[PDB]
RNA sequence: GGGAAAGGGAUUUUAAUAGCUAUUAAAAUCCCU
RNA sequence: GGGAAAGGGAUUUUAAUAGCUAUUAAAAUCCCU
């Protein structure tokens, strides 16, 4: 075929072409020289040396299969497994001028972590000798909305500089959370331009001081290694490229963003950009579009914490059932239907918004439905409503507590990520008003075979004493309550909730 | 503005070549997994009357070779990245190449994979005779 | 003798005192086993084991002399010589609650570079074994101005981390400036007490990989190394300590700082009151009082950038003098009253805010004495107004470039760093309104002994040809041009300057 | 809140020792100077009918030693920091300290510089025999 | 913090124990949190 | 930028060359800057 591309284009302003012996390609050639047969010939003129003409890297396409070599642009699907590695990634740019007229370079990189990186403009030139990767005249876009860029030509800094800082970044970043990264982008066309910079790619490999797979590659040491061991590295070595423009979206990124979200608003930045970037591929991922199915590895404790969980909501739903004399029970938020607690004898009832089993009705919540289960106790265990009714027992993932399994998400809200991913809306306390926040208690039916606390609802508590089985059963259920309220969840009474009614038995 | 000068047949390759760590392997691996070679190379007119060297200031392809630009058939000039040689200059440049009628079908896999002799400056294994 | 201090408290809840093989201090001991002449006895009581008491830091005091120790409390003098080293620093801190209560722990430090870091809360623990550093219970400070720091007990990372990249922060912003780190702070009481648990202290070290000081340390590897080394180093060396408040200043610092600065306004964090801390400092030490005796250090370029600026002020004050035929000069800014150029035969006089000498007059300008000086022309060679005459030539620092002799100051302004330290208010475009920016020329009438520009007023221009030795003129005089205007400096000059009317010789 | 613990004579030395990458010599170079040797130190009342032996359970002291507290005599516990001995455990704390009366100004140099043999659990050039 | 026992210092004043000072306890002003 | 020669792509339409396509040139819409 003979379809041109803009990828390496000669931006200089030299009319002419090169002799044959200089010019990379057949169609770079000055007219002079060609001839039939699609040949070039040697006119013996005398050469137009010294030269030095910017090369442009726009339309850069990683579709080439090779083997041993990872798919770096994946797919929708291969995206969602990786969402821990997840990072925004916007590029603005400067217009090259004076003696280059017809590429852009990058200007200031920014993340989704926050950070912007000034550069000074840095193009490729061409030279009777070889070429370079070196300064280049460059001017800030024209029109009203660049104007912020104007400042920015100023202050940039040097690229094997911003090489390792961008490195540091990722590494402080995504250490804790995956082996790889995955810059999430709204127009990869400039994006990967800008990341040819300062990304590396090649066969998998391993790190050198331990087994964990490669992220980052060092230049003069010749090495790799992962996020803990990249001190001083220079490139990212294999990130994966996520295009959020290819999943259908029409407009610009910041219409659909401003669509579903009213958090990120503030001036305009890469690194804003970037945030909105990622925040629309997880509504996107995680709120319009769910899959059940797909299994996240674990990385931090999380069985014990979904074991802990387990026996808080025993815990508190038997209590919740025997303080007050409630009869019938709803379960608002219960995919399979299964009873958490069967001591006290109830008339359980189970709804959710995408029920796994028939027996489970459908429920889509919302606030008006209070007075169809005003005469139960509402359940609500890891279930989200913008307003609760009045005597519902809520769980709810503190959206502002760092963890290792929480994400940043959609509208200030979070990606919970255990087994699966689940969107949290922003922990509002407004939607408690209604109820009160359930003080720590324990209660225990089981026999009996030093621990001073009123809380401890037991037999032995009645008494004034404590038993060993009460006393070990009190330090490892504050061992789970403490794992669980330490990892995010707040739990929500009904405002007549009493401990004290809980001393009948 | 600007002139386009590749075609978008090798746009692929040249992507992955201004990627990887090692071009060279890169290349090799593409071409030798069925891959498409890059195509544009500059290739001369001459009379096949040359002394036929590896590398020349001027034509000089015998009837068993063909004259190529050097700038051409040099794959850091092709993807336009830096040069592995000897203070960063190309050896390829502003010279012409001979390559062999056998190997004419991917000059940039010949020109990554032989290397000329020092003393004769011939091909080795192509043309070089130094027992 | 016996003054007691709060360093080292005991902040547990317990009522008595250690055991005498236990207790750290004569004082710490129970009253049951003192004696009369100041002795203790073992009453062979049964041991209370184990515990576990909060140890309080408040109160540390860096005034020791030991020969080989360098003195880390520096003056004023010193401080102004170590100018290039200043970080501020401001510490924000928590309540120890529940099993502790008499200390504070740092949560939220902060930079002058705009960096929060929020911890976790940890402090040290004596045990029956020993002590630990190791988290503790604490609560942020009550009241309403304090509840901003709620959210940040649930966000905080550990300290070895923190560490790290508080390093990391120091060696990315102090390591083209100086070998050297200087904390500037407002009260140094919780400051000293939170740099305790990143910096450590000793006798001069030299870096184990080059010839410069040694400026971080490293625990695992247990070694030394200045800014480029201290990749993964988890400790800084040898900082200087600089209180503000020590200076005389009464009152607080928003009080102090908002009567110098409109600029560094926004919401309550560390950082930002770490960055008004260093405004302070740079407005006592640089504008209210001002040394100019004390001498500092090349880095870079200096003498040459000296020298180009020479060049481009005489080219410019000679061609300025020359357009329009003025006959009367008025130099306002020469401390010495060293004419500039004295090929044109012109009267001069010259003006300074100090003069040197006493030929030259003070003048402190301001803009009602335009007519004072309007039959002339004015002189402004970074000499800096806030509002400018018609008839002046400018030559005026941009602060918005970055530079290594450009450091951040005071009111939006910069300290520019070359042999001297000048403070150069924010640069406004609004004080140009009457005047035009100079466009880049040369001018010469040296004799004659291609090249092809429009604005080389010369005597081979009017003919349309250039000689060799106009043309090396011109080519160093761009570089000259080059160098003066990269590293910031911008050139105004009166509306009716027309290069036009140089072609006149 | 809390009850004091240290003088303020005491505080500049070990905010020192608290600031040091290595305490003994710090604090040996600070003794070495001219400085005050540390205060505060918890003595024992004995009988002086004890063996003599370093570091003991109980008050062991002869007539030409004093007993100290362990914990007020190490400079790790003085100033609350990390104990490099084996597994971070003190080896004076809950134990008393025999310190000869030649000594009797700088406890805490004495057990910085010195250390008991392994054999006789005496001081070595103190009152160890073992030749 | 989701989590009963609301933090550190400087100056002045007051009262007590001991042989004017050290500690203890309180009030007012200022700084840090 | 302090600095004469205002950037990249996708879709549709039109004109020209050569034997419906590739390039060149222009207009409209959309995205990036
Ligand atoms: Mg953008
Ligand atoms: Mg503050
Ligand atoms: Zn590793
Ligand atoms: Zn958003
Ligand atoms: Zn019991
Ligand atoms: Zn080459
Ligand atoms: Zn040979
Ligand atoms: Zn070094
Ligand atoms: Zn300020
Ligand atoms: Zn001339
Ligand atoms: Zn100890
Ligand atoms: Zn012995």
């Amino acid at each position: 075929s003979q379809i041109v591309t803009g990828l390496f284009k000669d931006c200089s302003r030299e009319t002419s072409g090169l002799s044959p012996a200089y010019a990379p390609t057949y169609v770079s050639v000055d007219d002079k020289y060609k001839t039939s047969d699609e040949l070039c010939v040697n006119l013996n003129l005398p050469a137009n040396v010294p030269y030095s003409r910017v090369i442009s890297r726009m339309g850069f396409k990683l579709d080439a299969t090779v083997p041993g070599y990872p798919k770096l642009f994946i797919t929708r699907e291969e995206a969602v497994r990786q969402v821990r590695s997840w990072i925004g990634f916007d590029v603005e740019g400067a217009h090259a001028s004076r003696n280059a007229c017809g590429t852009n370079v990058p200007l200031q990189l920014g993340f989704s972590t926050g950070v912007n990186f000034v550069v000074q403009p840095v193009g490729v030139v061409d030279t009777e000798w070889g070429n370079m990767l070196t300064g280049i005249a460059a001017r800030p876009p024209p029109g009203e909305q660049f104007k912020h860029l104007v400042p920015l030509m100023h202050k940039g800094a040097a690229w094997p500089i911003v090489r390792r800082r961008i490195v540091q970044m990722l590494s402080d970043t995504l250490d804790k959370l995956s082996d790889y990264c995955t810059f999430v982008c709204w127009a990869h066309g400039f994006a990967l331009t800008s990341a040819s910079y300062f990304c590396k790619i090649g066969k998998e490999q391993k790190c050198c001081m331990c087994n964990r797979r490669a992220a980052a590659y060092s230049s003069p040491l010749q090495s790799y290694a992962c996020w803990t061991h990249s001190c001083g590295y220079d490139y990212v070595y294999n990130p994966f490229f996520v295009d959020v423009q290819q999943w259908g979206y029409v407009g610009n990124l910041a219409t659909n963003h401003d669509r579903y979200c009213s958090v990120h608003q503030g001036a305009h930045v890469a690194s804003n950009d970037a945030i909105m970037t990622r925040c629309l591929a997880i509504h996107s991922c995680f709120i319009e579009r769910v899959d059940w199915d797909i299994e996240y590895p674990y990385i931090s404790h999380e069985k014990k914490l979904n074991s802990c969980c387990r026996i808080v909501e025993r815990n508190v739903v038997r209590a919740a059932l025997l303080a007050g004399s409630f009869d019938k029970v709803y379960d608002i938020g219960n995919p399979k239907g299964i009873p958490i607690v069967d001591d006290p004898v109830v008339d359980w009832h189970y709804f959710d918004a995408q029920p796994l089993t028939r027996k489970v009705q459908q429920l889509f919540y919302t606030e008006d439905m209070a007075s169809r289960f005003a005469d139960g106790l509402c359940l609500f265990w890891n279930c989200n409503v913008p307003k609760y009714p009045n005597n519902a027992i809520v769980c709810r993932f503190d959206t502002r507590v760092h963890s290792e399994f929480n994400l940043p998400g959609c509208d200030g809200g979070s990606l919970y990520v255990n087994k699966h991913a689940f969107h949290t809306p922003a922990y509002d306390v407004s939607a408690f008003r209604d109820l009160k926040p359930l003080p720590f208690f324990y209660y225990s039916t089981t026999p009996c075979e030093p621990l001073k606390s009123a809380v401890c609802i037991t037999a032995c508590n009645l008494g004034g004493a404590v038993c060993r089985k009460h006393a070990t059963e009190y330090r490892e259920y504050m061992e789970a309550y403490n794992l669980v309220s330490a990892s995010g969840f707040r739990l929500w009474c009904y405002k007549t909730f009493d401990i004290y009614n809980l001393w009948s038995t | 503005a600007g002139s386009n000068t590749e075609f978008a047949s090798n746009s692929s390759v040249l992507s992955l070549v201004n990627f990887t760590v090692d071009p060279q392997k890169a290349y090799l691996d593409f071409v030798n997994a069925g891959g498409a070679p890059l195509t544009n190379c500059v290739k001369m007119l001459t009379p096949k009357t040359g002394t036929g060297i590896a590398i020349s200031v001027k034509p000089e392809s015998t009837a068993d070779q063909e004259t190529y630009g050097g700038a051409s058939v040099c794959l850091y000039c092709r993807a336009h990245i830096e040069h592995p040689d000897v203070s960063g200059v190309c050896k390829y440049k502003g010279k012409f190449v001979q390559i062999p009628a056998q190997c004419v079908r991917d000059p940039v896999g010949f020109c990554l994979s032989n290397t000329p002799c020092n003393v004769c400056q011939y091909w080795i294994g192509y043309g070089c005779n130094c027992d």
